[PDB]
């Protein structure tokens, strides 16, 4: 009865099928695991610069 | 008593003013290459420049 079962913005076959986007990992070719990025920053240093 | 005294002097003074935060400004001479099959349009490149 939804034609995107994970809520993400592929419908079921086309997860299934693989004819989205070929840089989707292929656990998010089944239509029960959302197709979804999860990005961060880390820092690494912080310079200062007196005024 | 009556005097009278004439004099006259002459300065020179040297200053230099300096910004910590921007004490200069650099300028890098670059040029791009393609070494792939394809040629690319409006080329944009992000760079970081590094210094240690």
């Amino acid at each position: 009865l939804e034609s995107n079962t994970a809520g993400d913005p592929y419908t079921d076959y086309e997860k299934a099928s693989g004819s989205f986007d070929k840089a989707i990992k292929t656990e998010a070719r089944d239509p029960l695991v959302a197709a979804y990025p999860i990005v961060g920053v880390g820092m690494e240093k912080l310079i200062i610069s007196t005024n | 008593s009556t005097a009278v005294q004439d004099s006259n002097g002459e300065s020179w003074n040297t200053g230099l003013s300096i910004n910590k935060g921007e004490s200069a400004y650099i300028n890098a001479n670059v040029r791009y290459y393609n070494t792939g099959t394809a040629p690319m349009y409006k080329v944009t490149p992000t760079t970081n420049l590094v210094l240690d």
